[PDB]
């Protein structure tokens, strides 16, 4: 855990989708998450408790990153990718949010420098990524199918 | 609702290509998936041929035929229709256009008359 | 790949009749019959084994599973005399059975 | 123009700059015995185990 | 986001199992939850904080939002539904619970009303769904299968 | 719920891999959680606020039950198992973990002593269901496959 | 631990149908899936026919003989049966009765000494 | 399982040149499109449907879904005299139309 | 789906002896050896590539994988006389290989 | 960027085996999966024998040849080969090497000259 946490940054997209477990894992598990979970009493909590604004810091702290987790969770279950760090949709590459070919992106640019490019076609792209979701569900509730 | 209407040649040679067609009233083809052809043949029952996606132009078809039939549509006639290549003997059948709706909420059947084709 | 049987039947007015039809593989619970009198297109009777088709008469019934499957008529009256067709609707090839007779004496 | 389709991607190494809020820490060592002591008081969650970099 | 939260509640079932994302994306996501969120501080922060009781109340809210998403997340989980806002099962419908035909309750009846018809039945059904999730694992231990 | 919550516990393996949503269904439901769901308000609460120790205390329990139930999914996910209680990988058994035959331990132990027995092990196995699951999908992402 | 007992006609004629029987002592066989019968054909070497499972009634069977062999269960009598229609020549064999046993947890097959069928 | 049409094309320098391919069944999006001269072993230019391959000119292009699909040449010149296959790639068997020849005069 | 080579091996007694097993198509690590002796119907030896079965002894050992499989059989005994079978686990028609002989002399 | 070159008997009798090779310069074969044998009929057009993946050494035919062909490596060579059994007059025809490789980043082809075998 965090041997490595953000190495592909400079990383070509394509050598960086390799690693995608190096940053997920990092995102429940603050070292005062780990702290938290010991077997022992963690000993420090009565300042915490003595002190209600420090443990009212902490509090916050630790919802927001779980609300945070979950909120990408459920916009992957929405799109229809419950689980998997890399899935396929079926909303076809507009050629106006990003005019480049496969060869140029995968092997030239790194995740940063295209999140820059392309970063106001977000909403976009994920209001697309729901509609075909439930396009999907239309045509799955026909026994007929394709 | 709808209904169904068959035409189409009542004999065909060996080897032709016989072609029938179905008009639909009462509702669409550009849309309604399940627009499909069966066959009744004496001496060994009803079989299907396959049928067609109205919405993408898709279609099914029995392996038996998988290289003998093509069914596609006239979305502007509202009417579809069945080709089936090299045709024997052995085809001569009566032919129906249905349309068959299966989804999650309900299932119902809407058939033709048919038309009875002999092969010489 | 469903074989109805028997070929035939023959019954008095208001007796209940009976016909058969064997998968050769599972179609779990999509069955569909269907009664075809002379003149007609086939309309459809019951579908996933048990469930009425609308319009259809509280005489006709059925049941079974997996690949044993069983169409019923009780009371039956003279305006059935038809033939009766087992449908399996389970996979791709949508296999009819041949075709099974009840007339009315 | 590729015929090309969205893939989605969870894990990517992207970041946007951003204010919260810092936990602080201290070494629990000779510190640990300063009792009184009041950074040691407050910044009790034990860290600098060889940290990472 | 909540361009039509309720909207179908008047709607029939048929109808309204087509807006099924349009409520989920309102779970997680209330107007603190986004403020909470920003990149730059939010400012009001200094206020639950000098004054905690409101601190604490504002957690309340935040924690209990993911508790229940994640207790119906959990359910689905368990009745073999992992994702999907529609998923099949093997439990047969009792016909005493409700005892109408499809043509009458998805055309002629909405959600609420449904809901107001089975609720006493809630619990049997939920215990049935989790006994066949249990019964299939069964079977899939077992390499011969059906 | 919690009608037989530990009750495989002195059973053997194999018995007890047969009660796993027994377990699974009392991790993210203690008692205060079901009170903090009621329609009604719970009435306590004004205790909770009057004075803020006690409110704290009760949060920090209820974060916590939720991040540990989410890191345990976490990490189902990333070994590739989305739901599911029993899931198969493709690690081979190392036979130094633990060298025993099938029919000794599916049969004799209870999952108390197996986990005594293979427990400083434990994190080379979730290491390589790690490496295991990211070797799949970059064979994945190759459209000839296997 | 179970015991089978193969019985049946050492010799059917062209077209006849070949009805084999096994009886299972120690264990049931309305559970236990996996109840199988395997062929040994001389000059071919061994081959499946099929299985049941007790629990449901369901069955496979390999597809050379699909259109041919049926295998069901008397629960009562607690033996198991196959049925192959069309007999003819080529389908003299020795034939067993076979128990399979594949989980996660264990492997393990039980045979019985099977019965020797001629076919004219 | 795709069949070309017609087995051969005649036109003029600079003339567009248009080929179809049907499919028994859908193959998707999955279709390339080959160029092979006498002699030589074929060349990918399409793929995907409508994707170029690299070093192939902009003469070259296409669409189609499904089952129906067509190979374009616009502007064609005396270089482009080869046989042009169609390529399954949505399946196994991974078949081949049986080529059809376009002829520059 | 699967053959088994030599026909037949012939061993001195103590002599350890191999079997080869090749299948047309991947059978994974779903691989049962079978034993026969004559009167006999077969035994089960090895499951799963190289698991021993309750009561086979350390002589019989195994390994392969994908399509590539051998079944040994050390300190070779003449009880170990028997036609040994090449099972397949991977999929549905379940087949066996034709049998090879191993005799001790 | 790879260079492919094919060798082998340009003449193969009724029933014998036929056995073509591949050299692979300016890449491994011990990785790069999709190492390939293409078969150009004349009468017949373009169709696929199989191929191999270096990595594992598994293999696909296609289903024409599935009893027939065998795909295997010297990796120690860096060169592929093809056999295939009891050959006849209908398998006269023009083999080629080529390596396939589609990902979902790239997609190209390497073609060789290939071998024509006449078969008698
Ligand atoms: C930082 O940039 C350099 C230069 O582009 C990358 O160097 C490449 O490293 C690979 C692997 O050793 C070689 O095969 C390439 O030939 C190198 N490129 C050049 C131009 O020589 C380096 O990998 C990048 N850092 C990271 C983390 O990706
Ligand atoms: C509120 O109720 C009315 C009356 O039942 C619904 O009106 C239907 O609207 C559809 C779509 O325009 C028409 O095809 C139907 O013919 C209308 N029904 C009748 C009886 O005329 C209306 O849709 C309902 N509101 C919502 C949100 O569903
Ligand atoms: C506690 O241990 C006893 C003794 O091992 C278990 O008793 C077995 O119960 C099953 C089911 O009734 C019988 O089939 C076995 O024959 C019993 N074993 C013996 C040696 O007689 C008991 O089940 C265990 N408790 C739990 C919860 O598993
Ligand atoms: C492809 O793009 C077409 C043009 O859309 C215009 O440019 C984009 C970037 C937006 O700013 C949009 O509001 C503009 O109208 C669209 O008409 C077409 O629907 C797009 N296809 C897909 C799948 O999104
Ligand atoms: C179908 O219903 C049968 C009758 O159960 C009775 O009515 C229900 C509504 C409950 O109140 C129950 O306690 C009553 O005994 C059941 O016996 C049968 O198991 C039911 N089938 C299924 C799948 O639940
Ligand atoms: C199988 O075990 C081999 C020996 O590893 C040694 O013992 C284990 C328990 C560890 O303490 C390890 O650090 C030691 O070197 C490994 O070399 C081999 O990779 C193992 N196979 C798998 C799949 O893990
Ligand atoms: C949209 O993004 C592009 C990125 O190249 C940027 O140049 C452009 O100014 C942005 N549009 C607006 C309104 O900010
Ligand atoms: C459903 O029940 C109603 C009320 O009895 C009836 O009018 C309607 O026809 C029934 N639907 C079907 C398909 O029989
Ligand atoms: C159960 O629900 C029905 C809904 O129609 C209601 O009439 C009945 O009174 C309820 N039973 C109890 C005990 O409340
Ligand atoms: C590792 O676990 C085994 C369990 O049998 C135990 O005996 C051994 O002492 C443990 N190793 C260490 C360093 O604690
Ligand atoms: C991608 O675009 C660049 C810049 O125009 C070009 O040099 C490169 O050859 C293109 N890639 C392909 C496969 O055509
Ligand atoms: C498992 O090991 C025990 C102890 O050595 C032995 O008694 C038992 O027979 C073994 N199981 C098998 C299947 O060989």
């Amino acid at each position: 855990v965090f041997l490595g946490f953000l190495g592909a940054a400079g990383s070509t997209m394509g050598a960086a989708s390799m690693t995608l477990t190096v940053q997920a894992r990092n995102l429940l598990s603050g070292i005062v998450q780990q702290q938290s979970n010991l077997l022992r009493a963690p000993e420090c909590q009565q300042h915490l408790l003595k002190l209600t604004v420090w443990g009212i810091k902490q509090l916050q702290a630790r919802v927001l990153a779980v609300e945070r987790y979950l909120r990408d969770q459920q916009l992957l279950g929405i799109w229809g990718c419950s689980g998997k760090l890399i899935c396929c949709t079926n909303v076809p590459w507009n050629s106006s949010w990003s005019n480049r070919n496969l060869s140029e992106i995968w092997d030239n640019m790194t995740w940063l420098q295209w999140d820059k490019e392309i970063s106001n076609y977000t909403q976009i792209i994920y209001g697309l990524l729901e509609e075909s979701q439930n396009q999907q569900e239309k045509n799955e509730q026909d026994l007929l199918a394709l | 609702e709808v209904q169904l209407v068959e035409s189409g040649p009542g004999l065909v040679r060996p080897s032709e290509t016989l072609s029938l067609t179905c008009a639909v009233s009462g509702d669409s083809i550009s849309t309604n998936n399940g627009w499909s052809w069966i066959r009744q043949t004496p001496g060994k029952g009803l079989e299907w041929i396959g049928y067609i996606n109205g919405r993408s132009g898709s279609t099914r078809y029995n392996p038996s035929l998988q290289s003998r039939v093509t069914i596609s549509t006239d979305t502007s006639g509202n009417q579809f229709s069945l080709k089936v290549n090299s045709v024997t003997a052995a085809d001569t059948a009566k032919y129906y256009c249905a349309f068959f709706w299966s989804t999650y909420y309900k299932r119902f059947d809407v058939w033709g008359p048919g038309v009875r084709v002999t092969v010489s | 790949r469903m074989t109805q049987s028997p070929a035939i039947l023959s019954l008095s007015p208001g007796e209940r009749a009976t016909l058969s039809c064997r998968a050769s593989q599972s179609v779990d619970s999509r069955l569909a019959w269907y009664q075809q009198k002379p003149g007609q297109s086939p309309r459809l009777l019951i579908y996933d084994v048990s469930s009425r088709a609308t319009g259809i008469p509280d005489r006709f019934s059925g049941s079974g599973s997996g690949t044993e499957f069983t169409l019923t008529i009780s009371s039956l009256e003279p305006e059935d005399v038809a033939v009766y067709f087992c449908h399996q609707e389970n996979d791709w090839p949508w296999t009819f059975g041949q075709g099974t007779k009840v007339e009315i004496k | 123009a590729e015929n090309l389709w969205v893939t989605v991607y969870y894990g990517v190494p992207v970041w946007k700059d951003a204010e919260t809020t810092l936990f602080c820490a201290s070494d629990a060592k000779a510190y640990e015995t300063k009792k009184h002591n009041v950074w040691a008081t407050h910044c009790c969650v034990p860290t600098d185990p060889n940290p990472q970099e």
